[PDB]
């Protein structure tokens, strides 16, 4: 049963899905389970009472939104067992579970339990012919072409920069954080506070969200943006009330950088791509900091790029000549080196079957991802 | 002015103590250091006899085509130690990388032939473990006891990237029926050295009690024990200084403090506590 | 001789950072000659002083001291009590008192425990300062463990524009034992240096020593995560890739991803 498989690109903020063997995820949406928080009186409401996707999207303002990942951990498992339902169902994809093979992916070094959990409901809840989880950054490379280099990328829950040299994911040198996209909105959001313009409703979390995505740039000196006064530009809600900014939006994505804003250690994204770079052997630190690929909708801020060549500029050697290099799409290029991988007659080879996993568990998942 | 034999002992305590990557090059700091040699190559020549043997580490005699190390249970007594395996004398020089001149020896070795099929078997066992493996296990009777004593080391050392990780293990196993002891202890030791220094330092000793039963049993018995305690101590060795080592040295001074805000300075130097 | 030197220098940076006193009195005892440029060159574990008239810790190195005696920060006086001490102008005095102050709240947040002192000394074109931390581990546990401070900064302060070159050369030499878990025990030590420097303008509003305590905490975040990863970085892919079980098996595996690779290489060009 060798079907054409499916590349099911798991992540904390969206969720990327389709066909192997295709240049674009044709089924794309926010990785949420959206319930009614209002009481349905009139006959002839929406119904099923459990949103995911573009009815979510559309029906907000009714739904209580709630994430079932957060960093790269799902929390709740019958929550992504209902949108991993709804991902095979007749809504988005047309086509059974028990078809096609299955390709996941997952942020690396991440909890073995839930990798396990994970497994067990593509085998058991849903009838899969055979399973492969993998890593985002390998994926990425494979998208682009390129198979030295080192892969930062920052999603709405993980942070991680993977070096990798010619086919050789360095498992050691792999760094993380728990800082991301979605920790960026929530300071955006405390922030929104201090100005004036209060948010606290699940529904009403997403248009901070949009405003992120939509009015931030980040400054390459933020000495210098603090000094000086903003301006104070306007952006108009959902609704109709505008409301003026202010400082809140060039001060909100400077957690990446700076982690301690929040209230939590951590290193930040540009001490996270040097010191993957510096782990590595001394060798292959030159051919790493020449390829430096970027992924991930949470480095589309303006700027970010610029100020992640000043960051390096600074902490690394001198005379290194320094590259950040970065896809047209960079939301989509984990899912397009999975549909990539997938497409490759290699992946048999791979995978882990059904009959293998009824025979051995958990040992032999753990043995073929690395 | 220090005695001359005063700087004998102050040489001795370094290259009894000196990292195996460097400690050749440690003999040679100690020897640049004084400037008249036979001093210090006559005291170095009776510290490497007892420092090479607690490396554990092999010379390879030139026609063997393998690896035997060297410990306090090869030593004949006449500079020389045994080759358990292939069954022959070597003279060890202790300065030099080389020990050549060997001499064929025979022995009864009837408690030696039994731990000979276990030792064959263990060999295939820490190939298993290391990518690079040697071993010797010795046959010996310690004051009328029954001993096998297998030994296994690991040497990675390179000279440009300043790290240097080295394995040791001692293994006794005393044979007694039905009931036999078992003593061990395993060292690990890595040093990295560039921009300043790191050093991972360890050990863990073991007491065990085994019964012997089988030549097939004993050999996959005792590289069982082995096995699982080796892997016990790498998994609490690799998984518990990434996590606990992380607390603990943060524990001591942490990452950011108590408020996990940055401390402002403005306000240490125009705020009052107490009462 | 100055081969010996280099020589005693690399020797140092070889044998265990834990018995740096006895092996330099050793170094010492082996060669006198050198004895003046090793306790200059050679970086130590930091000395315990008590202030009689305070009744206070202080710590003590090269440059508070003046001869036998050592300056103390608290009372500005040197035991044994000498005629003559090197002390610093009226106004650099006050200037260390506040020092001094600002780094007790400084190690009191970051470790909550252990001994500090400051220093100091005062230059036509500039002050220059010794920051000096000491901080012991739980005794009773089994793991033991230290963490020393050494930061000594240099600031260049400018006739006009109110602006201040610093040059902040900071160690920190720490020793990590870990006696736990029932599987052994292991000991852990450290010594990275790290060097920086920076032009900042004068304010009104906070001090200059406060413009050196904001190097000190970048430094301090920045050296420890450094510090905290090149234990990792080492004591991981060393150790793992000496003893790793899961090496022989993924080693086929490898060999079979190795044909693989070699099939997606030609794919990913066409």
């Amino acid at each position: 049963i060798a079907n054409q498989p499916v590349v099911i690109d798991n992540g904390s903020g969206v969720i990327k899905a389709g066909f192997a063997g295709d240049q674009i995820p044709k089924y794309c949406f926010p990785n949420y389970v959206g319930r009614p928080k209002h009481v349905r009186v009139m006959a002839g409401a929406l119904e099923g009472d459990i949103f995911i996707g573009p009815k979510a999207e559309e029906h907000r303002g009714l739904l209580s939104i709630r994430y079932p990942m957060e960093h790269g951990i799902v929390k709740d498992w019958n929550d992504m067992e209902r949108i991993w339902q709804y991902v095979y169902s007749k809504e988005q994809l047309q086509t059974f579970s028990e078809e096609h093979p299955v390709l996941l992916t997952e942020a690396p070094l991440n909890p073995r339990k839930n990798r396990e959990r994970a497994a067990e409901v593509f085998f058991e809840t849903f009838n899969v012919p055979a399973l492969f989880i993998s890593m985002q950054a390998v994926l990425s490379l494979y998208a682009t072409g390129r198979t030295t280099g080192v892969v930062l990328d920052s999603g709405d829950g993980v942070t991680h920069a993977v070096p990798i040299y010619e086919g050789f994911a360095m498992p050691h040198s792999i760094m993380r954080i728990d800082i991301a996209g979605r920790d960026v909105s929530r300071f955006l959001r405390l922030y929104l506070r201090k100005e004036g313009y209060d948010f606290h409703s699940s529904s009403e979390f997403e248009i901070v969200k949009a405003i992120k995505e939509r009015a931030c740039y980040l400054s390459i000196n933020p000495q210098k943006d603090e000094t000086l006064e903003t301006e104070k530009a306007q952006y108009y809600l959902p609704d109709g009330s505008t409301i003026e900014i202010g400082p809140s939006r060039f001060r909100a994505p400077e957690l990446l950088f700076r982690p301690d804003l929040i209230g939590e250690e951590s290193e930040g994204i540009h001490e996270v791509l040097v010191f993957a770079i510096q782990k590595s052997d001394m060798d292959l630190r030159r051919t790493l900091f020449s390829n430096i690929v970027l992924s991930g909708g949470s480095t589309l801020f303006k700027g970010f790029g610029d100020r992640l060549l000043s960051e390096v500029k600074k902490l690394a050697p001198k005379d290194v000549k320094i590259r950040i290099s970065a896809p047209q799409e960079r939301l989509y290029s984990t899912w397009i080196g999975g549909s990539i991988l997938a497409s490759l007659d290699t992946f048999k080879k791979m995978w882990v079957s059904k009959k293998e996993y009824e025979e051995d568990g958990a040992r032999s998942i753990h043995r073929k991802t690395f | 002015r220090v005695s001359d034999e005063e700087k004998v002992r102050i040489a001795a305590k370094f290259i009894t103590h000196a990292p195996p990557g460097e400690f050749n090059e440690v003999f040679n700091d100690v020897r640049l250091l004084l400037n008249n040699d036979n001093l210090l190559r006559e005291g170095a020549a009776h510290a490497f006899a007892q420092y090479n043997m607690d490396q554990f580490t092999p010379v390879k005699i030139e026609g063997y085509e393998d690896q035997v190390l060297i410990t306090e249970h090869g030593d004949l007594g006449n500079s020389r130690f045994l080759d358990p395996r292939n069954k022959i004398s070597f003279k060890f020089d202790h300065l030099r990388k080389e020990a050549s001149d060997p001499q064929p020896e025979e022995v009864d070795g009837s408690l030696k032939s039994w731990r000979e099929s276990c030792d064959s078997a263990l060999r295939a066992y820490v190939k298993d473990h290391y990518s690079n493996g040697f071993c010797t296990v010795y046959a010996k009777n310690i004051d009328g006891q029954q001993t096998i004593i297998a030994c296994i080391e690991s040497h990675q050392f390179q000279p440009k990237n300043f790290w240097n990780g080295r394995w040791r293990s001692e293994w006794k196993f005393t044979i007694t029926p039905p009931t036999a002891q078992v003593v061990g202890v395993l060292k690990i030791q890595v040093h990295y050295y560039e921009d300043g220094n790191v050093q991972l330092v360890s050990h863990k000793d073991v007491q065990d009690s085994v019964t012997v039963s089988n030549e097939a049993q004993t050999a996959k018995e005792f590289i069982k024990i082995i096995e699982h305690a080796e892997n016990e101590y790498q998994t609490a060795i690799s998984e518990n200084y990434q996590t606990m080592s992380d607390t603990t040295f943060k524990a001591l001074r942490r990452q950011l403090p108590v408020t996990r805000t940055k401390i402002d300075w403005n306000k240490i130097l125009s705020y009052k506590i107490g009462k | 001789s100055d081969q010996q030197l280099d020589c005693a220098l690399d020797l140092m940076r070889r044998l265990p950072p834990q018995q740096i006193e006895k092996n330099l009195s050793d170094l010492i005892d082996l060669v006198p000659s050198l004895c003046e440029d090793l306790l200059s060159s050679v970086d130590q574990p930091l000395k315990i002083a008590r202030d009689k008239v305070v009744g206070k810790d202080y710590l003590l190195c090269d440059y508070n001291r003046d001869g036998d005696s050592y300056r103390s920060p608290w009372s500005n006086k040197y035991d044994p009590p000498l005629e003559d001490g090197a002390m610093p102008s009226a106004r650099l005095r006050k200037l260390e008192v506040e020092a001094n102050n600002a780094f007790d709240q400084y190690r009191d947040l970051y470790f909550e425990g252990g001994v500090s002192s400051v220093y100091l000394w005062d230059l036509d074109h500039g002050f220059a300062g010794v920051i000096l931390i000491k901080k012991a581990g739980d005794g009773s546990k089994k793991i033991k463990g230290c963490w020393d401070s050494i930061h000594v900064v240099e600031v260049q302060e400018k006739s006009s524009g109110r602006t201040a070159h610093y040059k902040l050369t900071s160690t920190v030499m720490l020793w990590l034992q870990t006696n736990k878990s029932g599987s052994g025990t292991m000991n852990l030590g450290g010594s990275l240096t790290r060097q920086m420097e920076k032009d900042e303008t004068v304010s009104d509003c906070s001090p200059h020593i406060a413009n050196i305590g904001r190097l000190v905490e970048d430094m301090e975040n920045k050296i420890r995560s450094t510090l905290n990863e090149i234990y990792f970085g080492k004591t991981k892919d060393i150790v793992n890739g000496l003893r790793s079980v899961d090496v022989i098996p993924d080693n086929p595996k490898f060999q079979q991803l190795q044909r693989e690779l070699s099939q997606v290489l030609t794919q990913r060009q066409i």
